[PDB]
């Protein structure tokens, strides 16, 4: 079972492809979504895509088969070892804290253009000593449930 | 920042699975 916060967190990710709000991520939405991260999928690369999670072979992803794609990829980060992995991706320098700078370049790499502000604004949510920054301990705490 | 990061490799995941099957095809 998921945490009713996670769910929560699933359902606003969710809305970021389901930009129409009719319950389903179509080949049309999904396209947005790939080219905002820099991508060029062609509509058969999209419906591959949607393919392989669509269980009622709807040709959209409804929230329930968004849910089960994503609870799946949560376990990509669920060990010590993967979590590790992921410390040390964000932590360029290696240094022990993920700074601004880190995490803009880390999300910017995956396609992501988020404004300073998004960002200051992702790590004051992490940053539990208060120091600017994202260490191990406080990367593990918002790594796991 | 931890379901976005997971979102953002998903969807560079979805990316690398599609090149992979066209790189199969080159391949065989
Ligand atoms: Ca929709
Ligand atoms: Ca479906
Ligand atoms: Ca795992
Ligand atoms: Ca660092
Ligand atoms: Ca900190």
């Amino acid at each position: 079972q998921l945490t009713e916060e996670q769910i929560a967190e699933f359902k606003e990710a969710f809305s970021l492809f389901d930009k129409d709000g009719d319950g389903t991520i179509t080949t049309k939405e999904l396209g947005t979504v790939m080219r905002s991260l820099g991508q060029n999928p062609t509509e058969a690369e999209l419906q591959d895509m949607i393919n392989e999670v669509d269980a009622d072979g709807n040709g959209t992803i409804d929230f329930p088969e968004f849910l089960t794609m994503m609870a799946r990829k949560m376990k990509d980060t669920d060990s010590e070892e993967e979590i590790r992995e992921a410390f040390r991706v964000f932590d360029k320098d290696g240094n022990g804290y993920i700074s601004a700078a880190e995490l803009r370049h880390v999300m910017t790499n995956l396609g992501e253009k988020l404004t300073d502000e998004e960002v200051d604004e992702m790590i004051r949510e992490a940053d539990i000593d208060g120091d600017g920054q994202v260490n191990y301990e406080e990367f593990v705490q918002m790594m796991t449930a | 920042f931890a379901l976005r990061y997971n979102i953002l490799t998903l969807m560079r995941m979805l990316s690398l699975k599609s090149l992979k099957k066209q790189m199969k095809k080159v391949k065989k």
